[PDB]
């Protein structure tokens, strides 16, 4: 069964990209980046939990803390995440796995193009584009996410 | 802020 | 900088492992692998069984990554970090000697390679695992 | 579309089981087996999903009988196993099929752990090998069976 | 309890189908 | 013992070849198929016994009806398939004649069959198929003639 | 006899079924 | 990705069965087609079916004309074929695609089996073949129609 | 909806 | 005869 | 006849390349192709127009952006594409279309070739452009020579 | 459904 | 919910 | 003129298998 | 706790 698999990952990247961004939050800030962004062209707008519907228009520091913290509920969820064996998967599990995945992209994104400066400062240049890789790889692999979204890194992507 | 999985 | 990095490793591959064992658990029994090897000519004692060592590692292990102290960093820490990764390297080790067959059975080679090379370029991006220690698996790294 | 296939071979296989089964009803009890098993790691609950919900812990020879009947009684559903071109296989109809697979499969797995001495006796192993190697490879062809479900038998079926 | 009888189920014929 | 068996596979592949048989019925037709056979070198002739007795020349449409008609009575008869004297007997002919229509959809059949991507679920009936009749000898060799070459190779 | 052996022109080919198996 | 190109070629060969039909029109009267048919043995009924939920009887002629109007107007429908790249495809798309590509099928069925004497004599069959050649490939890769709606053309598709 | 050899001919 | 025009891409 | 023919197969490849060019239009910029090209040897100038000399130089996405309205019109004109006989120079017309559009294939191939595979359309770009070259190879309606950016390629499509 | 915790494998 | 030069670094 | 003239193209590569 | 004294690696060419 695949679903094990992907589990794991997502974990396994949650915790990658959480680590990262630890790195660099406090060049991160509602003055620096006031709102959520992946260059020029792309804005991000959180919404989609049940608590929040109407996109809300904030900054990066908080879309992140609000990402982060829906994301991490999750996997602490027995019904979506099985800790047991003998506790199956829920139905509608891969669609869920792929919301996560999409918008932990996002932070990939974002760090990329406003935060490159403060990653080779802390020599984390190669930490950051090996976890991208392996995320990348992996979510092309079981098309976890549409390349729609990806296009902020798109040259990037094309490179490893 | 790590999160592993569970051993069994 | 470095120590955050090789705890989110640490913990991370922790998860594959147990993800990977888990797959062939039943599998790896008293009577399969009675004793902790990688092969007749690579023996651990942590003697025990295979099925115990690794048991008795991650129920270790997992005290260790919730060990506030430990894994919030202390001047030891890298040394420790340095001895649960090379542990852990010993259930690649026996997975791929003795229950390798059962894997692509089970349809996972793909996924214990990618751990595998993964993780294998991990310890060597800080050479945290000493040569003979990989001796094992010697032949398989190069390949990678 | 491959539903006309996979319902030939459920009906099928449904018919060896009960024949293999019946070769050895007289040695299946609730003496001998006062529950459903295959080895002592691994016991089923039964638990149908129109008379019977939380899973009851009984008899191997009463869960085959609640099991044999429940998927008899969906060969004989019209609107799940079309005698009909001209009625539609139902959307959810692949899914029906795995779990019909599924619970079919505990039947060799008992047979095979607690009553293979009697199988021997009666010099009728190459009937239930046959059986069970056609039905491996026809489940795993199709994956119509979790890899965890079928942990009871592993070892037996990597060398086929 | 002693229904470990061989139905035999058939399906249809390719005519009557 | 060895009666059931035969018994249940005998209904098995009755259901197998009547599945196999319909996804190419409407392409069996009385131009493509004028007579019952399994290329130009074998042809069949229906007959029963009992109704039948000189047999008849039809085309494969209607053989393999006649065919199925008479398989499909037998298998609801208590008194042959609950055993009787003749059990074996009567086994025997039925899966002889099962046998022709394979013969006849690999030969006239088969690009219709590869074209709706069952041909791998033909190969593995007739593999399980040939494998069963030959433990017991249920079918002489003359009668699997048509497909004497695949056979082989199997 | 239900089973009729014919004798084929020499100019029929082998069966299209055959070359699948090759 | 996958949706866009559905819709471009679902358009694509829409404009391509209006073109063929169109050199024949002549041929395809109420006396000439009294009924909507391919062959002999494969006769049609209409139904919209929200506007029409009883299939109609009627002449192929005004069934083509029935279909065309039907099948233009879901493609000039923005909530089902997008204007705009940031208008998402509906959730059914892909079986509301299938459904037209089904019944246009039909139209190359009723051409070849009652008309093709007229195409060859209009020497157009090179491109009816090519345009039927191309729509099989289509539908054969992206399973749009099962195959028994593919009866009447069996033939035919065994030899492209 | 849908309900129960000439051109054949040109391809052969 | 309709030859249905999807769009632009830069409308799009 | 011929005529519809062409017309409704000018009208679909405009319509496969549209939306196949639209699956990149972000990855073709200024900066990434600031000139029409097809590989070093082969640069385009877009032009209209009539005494064609000095035509203009411009980036590849505005030289597309120009060439598929400047196609789009000719396709809603009712005098050239009766939805009413089609008009005597029809075919030189349809011609210069169809010449045109194969440059969007040829910079597509060319310069993006690496973000279709990336996006996974690597074989619905394959199958226009094969389906496209049949279709102009029964008529003519492009010259060897035009035809020049992408010969290996039809190479291999045959 | 199914909660955890050879005589016939040494035929084969 | 959806709506510069990092990239010389892999020269 | 509309066309201009002035190491192999990269895409080729996918097709040599 | 190591101490010294080819099944799966066909699988890798
Ligand atoms: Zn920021
Ligand atoms: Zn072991
Ligand atoms: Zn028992
Ligand atoms: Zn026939
Ligand atoms: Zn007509
Ligand atoms: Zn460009």
């Amino acid at each position: 069964d695949l679903n094990e698999w992907i589990a794991v990952n997502t974990v396994d990247f949650f915790n990658q990209i959480n680590m990262l961004y630890g790195t660099i939050t406090e060049f991160c800030t509602e003055a620096s980046c006031p709102v959520m962004s992946a260059g020029p062209r792309y804005e991000y707008h959180w919404a989609d939990g049940t608590n929040i519907k109407k996109p809300i228009k904030c900054s990066a520091p908080k879309y992140i803390d609000y990402l982060m913290t829906w994301v991490q509920d999750q996997l602490d969820d027995e019904t979506l995440f099985p800790s047991k064996i003998g506790v199956p998967f829920p139905k509608n599990f891969m669609s869920v796995a792929k919301t996560i995945l999409k918008r932990l992209f996002r932070v990939y994104a974002h760090i990329y193009h406003q935060h490159f400066d403060s990653v080779m400062q802390l020599q984390e240049e190669a930490h950051l584009n090996t976890s991208f890789k392996h995320f990348i790889f992996f979510v092309q692999e079981f098309n976890l996410i549409d390349r729609r979204e990806l296009a902020p890194l798109q040259e990037l992507i094309e490179k490893l | 802020p790590q999160v592993q999985r569970p051993s069994f």
